[PDB]
């Protein structure tokens, strides 16, 4: 099948994945399904309960509705871009990188990393929040007011789609190291070293799809459909987000939010 | 430019 140093290689990503992001398919299904439990998330179907839960938020204001789940979303976007970046410099081959092209790397992969993994915590009528103690509805997020209506629901979208492939947590780690290790991000340095890098993360991605899903043949193929439509998607929620940097006096980004973004698309 | 993304890739 597979040698040992891609073996190696494979584990070595999974295992980084699962240490570094709290959250994670496995758990969100269980969350979700749901066994293991009869005390259910609380659910955020409307402005009321909306504001309970921000009633237990409290340290953690005054803002328009749709502000403070913009805020929400800035915390949960700013630690996801720690883990990952945690979980980048566990990649073999990614520290020994330029540095430069690491925060390139990082730049251009985070938000497509970020959705793709999104999907997990996602069904077709809302999403896990809070570490998996809340759930906040598609239709409650559709209901808010331009622009913000217009930020989930193309992450719903893909979620769909791409939860209908049935990955577990070994099957996204790769794919995530896939993205990341991604080899025309602009303004790389060392283009070439890179491309071979993702290359041995691709091969391992392949052979381990064949072993775990045998009958989906195509499943690599599909993937690499789904990285397209992630840069699609990123390319497009990045338009979203200087529309809302330039028109919502009242929605700054995180310091770190902001240099991503920062000439970026 | 990326002062942030920097000090994370350090420490
Ligand atoms: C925050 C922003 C503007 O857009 C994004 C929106 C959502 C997500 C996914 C992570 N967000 C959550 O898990 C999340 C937590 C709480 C609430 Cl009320 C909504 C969503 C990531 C990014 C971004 O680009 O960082």
């Amino acid at each position: 099948h597979m040698t040992a140093d891609l073996k190696s290689l494979a584990k070595r990503i999974y295992e980084a994945y699962l240490k570094n992001f709290n959250m994670n398919k496995v758990k969100a299904r269980v969350i979700l399904s749901g066994k293991a439990s009869n005390n259910p998330p609380f659910v955020i179907h409307d402005m009321e309960t909306l504001c309970m839960a921000e009633k237990t938020l409290v340290a953690k204001q005054n803002k328009e509705a749709e502000v403070r789940i913009f805020h929400c979303c800035q915390c949960t976007s700013v630690e996801t871009v720690t883990e990952l970046t945690e979980f980048a410099k566990a990649i073999p081959g990614f520290a020994n990188l330029d540095l430069n092209d690491q925060v390139t790397l990082l730049k251009y992969g985070v938000y497509e990393a970020i959705f793709a993994m999104l999907s997990s915590v996602m069904n077709k009528d809302g999403m896990l929040v809070a570490y998996g103690n809340g759930f906040i509805t598609r239709e409650f997020l559709k209901s808010l007011r331009k622009p913000f209506c217009d930020i989930m629901e193309p992450k719903f979208d893909f979620a769909m789609k791409f939860n209908a492939l049935e990955l577990d947590d070994s099957d996204i780690s790769l794919f995530v190291a896939a993205i990341i290790c991604c080899g025309d991000r602009p303004g790389l340095l060392n283009v070439g070293h890179i491309e071979k890098m993702q290359e041995g993360i691709v091969h391992v991605l392949r052979l381990h799809l064949q072993s775990n899903h045998p009958d989906d043949i195509f499943l690599f193929p599909k993937l690499l459909q789904k990285m397209a439509d992630l840069r699609q998607l990123v390319t497009e929620h990045a338009q979203l987000v200087q529309i809302i940097k330039k028109t919502e006096s009242d929605a700054a980004l995180h310091p770190l939010l902001q240099e991503i973004y920062r000439d970026m698309y | 430019r990326h002062k942030i993304l920097h000090r994370l890739l350090q420490e």
